[PDB]
DNA sequence: ATTTTTTTTTTTT
């Protein structure tokens, strides 16, 4: 928030570039794996395929 | 209602005295002869015939017609049970060292290994489930794999659709907890190649009514057809109740025996040596033009090509043709696109192509369908434009690059499209207002740059003024047609054009070559064009590829004389139809 | 089995199929052995009011059971006389007040009743399936269990997929070839328009049908058709209530069908030896019209077809139009109302003409749209239109295509198709300048163009003055018109003479005469003989040679021997106005003077 | 798959 609305178009940076993941809900040609951390068997399904994004905590316009 | 079992023997009574000597070389046995074609296990697909059947019995000649599923099951496994000689190796591999009685037993079918087809829309009423029958393809589609048994538990399908099971429906995880996983084994998996495609021939449907159009084929009988083929195919609903499967398509247009090069002429090509009955035979309709006809005929011929130095050779004739009278330019096109096999049709402009290839030309929904025309698909053939004239100012780029050979390049939506122009082309247009007018010259008379009238080989003017006694000819010669019903009367036997085409067959692959005796006589012979054509400006142009081409046309010959040895007669023809192209208006 | 009634009943139906009426009128060999298994022995309920009248009202008052039991009255009749026509033991249908689509109160529920209205919306072919006829690999027995639906009773089974596993476990499989099915359809009903109320929206209907009922018309056709009803759904336990009406057979009223037996032909056959029946006959579209129509008689009669052996065909039609402003716009009319499906279209219109470019852009459905011509409802038929003059030229293309070929050859991502077509057409005028026509100059006073040479098939002229000695002439033929328009020469009687000096008569002056010879006639095949050949070789030499001189040079613009196609087949129409197995000099008199009338 | 939109190309006297 700190960093919120604090910007505009046209500056240069050194940003944190600390990427993390999707935690997908739905997938769309994620034809990897399709699994779940389901129990054996003896005596709908979800899927898994996501994809990358960014992360930040401080700015330096310079 | 019939016994199920007893049929068995009967059959197998059929399957082992099958020695019918109908022709001298049948004594011995001709099912005897599958059965052992099959111990050399390279017929993985057996084959049926209502001829078959027709001696033997009636019953099942027409007991089965209605069924053709359960006593094909039968088929299946009787057969499988006889032996009087990838997963098969890996089998023996997985039973090596082998509860040995209370087993996942495996289905015949998990050892295929062979398989059985059978022989004999609109008219088609809807009182044909279960019958085999037949009926003379669009949206042409791709092979992938089809399960017959996943495995070792077996879970056979018929259906199209399908869901995997869990755990095993066996006693080893019956009552007792001790048991482990169950997964797909592919190396014991067992599948079959996969097809599918959809409409009616227009011949046959009602003049108030629209040809509406599904095939589904699986196993070795895939891409026995491709897009836009005459074909006929030899009924069973898919699970408020509201496809077909196939064995065989046969085509007495476009199939193996009738296409060219898809012996058999032997005894008839032993007494059939010649090079003008063709004109005889190609097209009778018209009377006299045998000129024009004979050079359809070289496009007919070909067989000229080299690919040295890393380049190919233009090899295929390109003849363009302009004039307007009574001409009747129509029924030649007409007619080399009928017996042409591999042939295409297009006009002028019409509509959904405009004589062209394939363009992403609008605001109507989202596909990027590079559409392929006839100009695309002509290829290894000829696309036989009308009135090339009127066609287009913007298009005559269209024609520019692709009149080298093999070559569309569409960078409209970002891709090397190339669609490999390999078609011999045919242009037939018409003189402005005025019927050519000989004063009005060439460019005068006509507004096309020369940059596609000269990269024509051959341009073909025919003209026929007022001559009182020939128009008579012209008359009395087509009045015989219809008078009677055929044209040449005792003057050479025609030809049909499914044995025309036979004999032509035998043109295409010869590799004619050319001693180096014309190496000299050609090029001094050719020196007189560069010489009395071009000393006067106000004549036509030349091209470096012009000798060239009268250079294709005499190799090309040679394909229907064969014999490789290009003498002083194929190249002295090359110049008589080459000088017979032109020196028409000055008479 | 219900009540013990039903049985009755079926007795009571049985009693019809005994005497005179069964033994001269009825079925038997009067269907059966004129071997057509088309079930529907035909019904009228006035027979049932007369016998059973109270069975005349079983039907009426509830219709969901009467029905099996005419299916085994039927059945065993015919079983009892045919074991041939026995081995399809199935329901059987058969024949059998009439309120408007804005006109089902509720009720009718449970009775089989008219309505009248327009095909539309006929859709898709479904098949729908009897029973389940099951065998068993192990113990080898064929057994069965029927289905059902609303559709046909109120039996309906555990309607679902194949059984199996359900007798023991044992060795289960379906066969095919036995377990038979059903023709079904759908499609809704609108009311004749005509009648429309301007303030409301007008109300459809929705309709089933069955086996032997599959559409012999098409949607924007209207045709008389009864039914039954019922509603199978639920209302809000669930989900509301909707309905249709069903259980019918089948009629079709706006045709011509023709008390035509084999005497017809042989009044056709009667007055064929009247020689100059032309006469008559090209004053059989000008009682109300100078000028022409000789002309239109082959345009009427489409043309010929010839084929080589072991080749290909020709297309064979004839199409013709001219002049001065102010008869063309009300000329031909007289060929949109009299001879078989000729339809005229817009002039300046697409959509219709050949175009479909799956123009789907409202409620995209399933289909896209592969459909859209309405010249190939022309194949074997006749056509007129107006604008011609102003007709787009991106159709001039597609008419330099017709005219060639005759067949229409689109790829545009619906499918790469072609289709026949056997067809003839007409136009409309209008020169820039009015009353310029050959001293300025002959051709291109018009505003036109010239590819069309040989591709339309006569030249002629249409020209106009008012007058000095015709003055009074127009004066009086134009009251002569406007009198003899009417009687005595209601609102209005009937006006006779001077078609009295003429000594005709309006039944042999006449529709039916005068398509008397038309139906056969368009199915002959009069070949030539020996002599047209020579004359018409000569005189096209001399049509080819000297038309094109003395002062006439510019008027004489269309010389091809494409002509001499048509100048042969004008008189193939004309030998097949009169049964000729042959054509003559005298058929070759009557056809050059065409060539006079064009400016001689 | 349709409803509420927008441009960027597709091809021009
Ligand atoms: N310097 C050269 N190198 C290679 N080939 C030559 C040369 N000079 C002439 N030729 C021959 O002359 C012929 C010229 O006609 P060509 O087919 O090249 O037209 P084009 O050059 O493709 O026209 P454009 O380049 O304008 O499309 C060529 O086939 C080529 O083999
Ligand atoms: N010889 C004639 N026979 C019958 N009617 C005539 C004759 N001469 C003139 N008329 C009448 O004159 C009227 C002319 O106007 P008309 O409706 O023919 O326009 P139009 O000819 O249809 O125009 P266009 O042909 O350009 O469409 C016609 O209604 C026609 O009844
Ligand atoms: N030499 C000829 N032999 C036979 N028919 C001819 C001949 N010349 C012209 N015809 C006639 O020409 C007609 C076809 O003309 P067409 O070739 O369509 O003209 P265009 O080529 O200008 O379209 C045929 O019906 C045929 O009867």
């Amino acid at each position: 928030s700190e960093l919120v609305e604090t910007v505009q178009a046209g500056d240069r940076y050194d940003f944190t570039g600390t990427l993390i993941v999707v935690p997908d809900v739905s997938v769309l040609a994620g034809v990897g794996t399709r699994a779940e951390n389901s129990s054996r068997h003896k005596p709908g399904m979800r899927e898994l395929n996501y994809r990358m994004a960014f992360l930040a905590c401080s700015v330096q316009a310079t | 209602r019939r016994d199920y079992a007893q049929d068995r023997e009967s059959i197998k009574t059929f399957l082992s005295e099958f020695c019918k000597c109908d022709d001298d070389g049948k004594k011995e046995f001709v099912y005897g002869s599958q059965l052992v074609k099959l111990a050399h296990r390279e017929q993985v697909l057996i084959t049926i015939d209502l001829d078959d059947l027709a001696e033997f019995n009636e019953s099942l000649a027409e007991a089965v017609v209605d069924n053709c599923r359960r006593y094909t099951s039968i088929f299946s496994d009787v057969i499988a049970e006889l032996l009087p000689s990838a997963l098969d190796v890996y089998i023996e591999h997985r039973l090596m060292m082998e509860q040995r009685d209370e087993r996942n037993s495996f289905p015949s079918e998990l050892m295929k290994r062979f398989e059985v087809g059978f022989k004999p829309i609109r008219e088609v009423k809807a009182q044909h489930i279960g019958k085999l029958v037949t009926v003379r393809v669009t949206r042409c589609t791709e092979v992938k794999p089809m399960m017959v048994v996943a495995t070792e538990t077996y879970q056979p399908v018929n259906s199209l659709s399908f869901t995997p099971v869990h755990d095993c429906p066996s006693d080893d995880c019956r009552v007792n907890k001790a048991g482990g996983r169950l997964y797909l084994q592919t190396r014991g998996s067992k599948f079959v190649k996969f097809q599918e495609v959809k409409q009616e021939h227009s011949d046959q449907v009602p003049v108030g009514h629209i040809p509406r159009s599904t095939i589904m084929c699986r196993g070795e009988v895939t891409r026995m057809a491709q897009p836009g083929d005459h074909i006929v195919v030899s009924f069973l609903p898919l699970m408020g109740l509201l496809f077909l499967q196939a064995h065989r398509i046969i085509c007495i247009n476009k199939n193996d025996e009738i296409s060219d090069k898809d012996p058999e002429e032997l005894e008839e090509l032993a007494q059939d040596d010649f090079y003008e009955r063709l004109a005889t035979s190609l097209a009778p309709e018209i009377y006299g033009h045998l000129d024009v006809k004979k050079a359809l005929l070289l496009l007919l011929v070909g067989g000229v090509d080299k690919r040295p130095d890393g380049m190919k050779i233009r090899g295929n004739i390109n003849i363009c043709l302009m004039g307007d009278p009574g001409v009747a330019k129509s029924q030649l096109l007409g007619y080399i696109s009928r017996l042409a096999v591999r042939s295409q049709y297009t006009t002028g402009r019409g509509s959904s192509g405009v004589g062209l290839t394939a363009a992403v030309m609008d605001p109507l929904t989202g596909e990027m369908t590079l559409e392929g025309g006839a100009l695309v698909l002509a290829d290894q053939g000829v696309c036989c434009i009308d009135e090339f004239d009127k066609m287009a100012d913007q298009d005559r780029t269209a024609i520019h690059e692709v009149m080298e050979q093999q070559t569309i390049s569409i960078a409209k939506a970002g891709i090397m499209t190339t669609l490999n122009a390999r078609v011999s082309i045919l242009a037939a247009a018409n003189p402005a207002f005025g019927r050519y007018n000989p004063r009005r010259t060439v460019e005068q008379n006509i507004q096309l740059p020369a940059a596609l009238l000269s990269r024509f080989d051959l341009l073909w003017l025919i003209q026929d003024k007022p001559d009182r006694d020939n128009d008579l000819r012209l008359a009395k010669h087509i009045t015989y047609v219809h008078s009677h019903s055929k044209q040449p009367p005792t003057r050479v036997k025609a030809l049909d054009m499914n044995l025309m085409r036979r004999y032509i067959n035998l043109c295409k692959r010869k590799n004619p070559t050319i001693p180096d005796e014309l190496t000299d006589y050609i090029v001094g012979a050719y020196v007189e064009l560069r010489r009395e054509a071009r000393n006067q400006k106000d004549m036509t142009f030349t091209s470096a590829r012009n000798l060239l081409g009268i250079l294709r046309l005499s190799t090309a010959l040679a394909r229907l004389r064969l014999s490789d040895s290009v003498e002083k007669d194929d190249v002295a023809e090359a110049l008589r139809l080459l000088e017979m192209s032109k020196d028409s208006l000055n008479q | 089995e219900g009540e013990q009634f039903i049985k009755d009943i079926q007795r009571e139906y049985v009693d019809f199929l005994d005497d005179e009426e069964d033994q001269g009128i009825y079925a038997g060999h009067v269907k059966d052995m004129i071997a057509e298994k088309s079930k529907r022995l035909i019904v009228n309920v006035n027979d049932l009011k007369r016998k059973n009248p109270q069975r005349a009202l079983g039907l009426l008052s509830n219709a969901a059971d009467e029905q099996l039991a005419f299916g085994r009255a039927l059945k065993e009749y015919a079983s009892t006389v045919d074991p041939g026509y026995a081995k399809m033991h199935e329901d059987l249908f058969v024949g059998f007040r009439h309120v408007t689509p804005r006109s089902l109160t509720s009720i009718y529920l449970g009775n089989m009743v008219c309505v009248e209205g327009i095909v539309t919306k006929v859709s898709l072919i479904r098949p729908k399936v009897v029973r389940s006829v099951h065998y068993c690999p192990n113990t080898r027995k064929v057994m069965e269990r029927k289905y059902t639906d609303l559709t046909s009773f109120e039996a309906v089974p555990s309607g679902a997929a194949y059984p199996t596993k359900d007798e023991d476990g044992n060795l289960l499989e379906t066969e095919y070839g036995l377990s038979v099915y059903k023709d079904h359809q759908t499609l809704t009903i609108q009311e004749m328009p005509e009648k429309a109320p301007a303030g409301q929206l007008p109300r459809s209907v929705d309709i089933v049908c069955d086996d032997d009922l599959v559409d012999r018309c098409k949607p924007g056709d209207r045709v008389q058709i009864v039914g039954s009803y019922r509603c199978l759904p639920g209302k809000r336990g669930s989900g509301t209530f909707r309905t249709v009406l069903l259980a019918n057979n089948i009629s079709l009223l706006s045709k011509e069908s023709l008390d035509i037996s084999r005497e017809d032909i042989m009044l056709c056959k009667k007055l064929a030896k009247n020689n100059d029946i032309f006469e008559l006959l090209s004053k059989s579209l000008a009682p109300s019209i100078g000028h022409v129509k000789q002309a239109i008689l082959c345009l009427l009669l489409g043309g010929v077809e010839k084929i080589l052996p072991n080749g290909t065909r020709l297309r064979g039609d004839i199409n013709v139009l001219l002049g001065d402003p102010s008869a063309k716009s009300q000329l031909l009319r007289y060929v949109l109302n009299t001879a078989p499906r000729a339809i005229p279209t817009t002039g300046r219109g697409s959509s219709g003409v050949g175009l479909t470019a799956a123009v789907t852009t409202d409620q995209e459905t399933g289909e896209r749209r592969l459909e859209a011509g309405a010249m190939v409802l022309a194949d074997r038929g006749v056509v007129c239109i107006d604008e011609f003059d102003k007709m787009s030229d991106i159709d001039r293309t597609a008419i330099h295509e017709v005219m060639e070929q005759g067949r229409v050859t689109i790829s545009k991502a619906g499918i790469h198709a072609s289709l026949n077509a056997r067809c003839s057409v007409l136009a409309a005028a209008n020169p820039v300048y009015g009353r310029y026509d050959q001293y300025k100059t002959p051709m291109e006073n018009i505003g036109l163009q010239d590819s069309l040479l040989s591709r339309f098939d006569l030249l002629f002229v249409m020209l106009d003055v008012i007058d000095s000695d015709v003055d009074q002439m127009i004066s009086d033929h134009v009251v002569r018109m406007h009198r003899y328009r009417n009687p005595k020469e209601y609102e209005k009687y009937d006006a006779l003479l001077h078609g009295k000096s003429r000594q005709r008569h309006e039944k042999i002056l006449s529709v039916e005469f005068m398509r008397k010879y038309i139906h056969i006639a368009k199915c002959m095949k009069p070949k030539l003989g020996e002599q047209a050949c020579e004359a018409i070789a000569n005189e096209y030499s001399r049509l080819r040679s000297q038309e094109a001189v003395e002062t006439d040079v510019a008027r004489t613009q269309p010389i091809t021997a494409r002509t001499l196609e048509t100048l042969i087949r004008l008189s193939t129409a004309h030998a097949r106005a009169r049964m000729s197995k042959s054509v003559t000099i005298d058929d070759a008199h009557a056809a050059i003077e065409l060539v006079q009338f064009a400016y001689f």
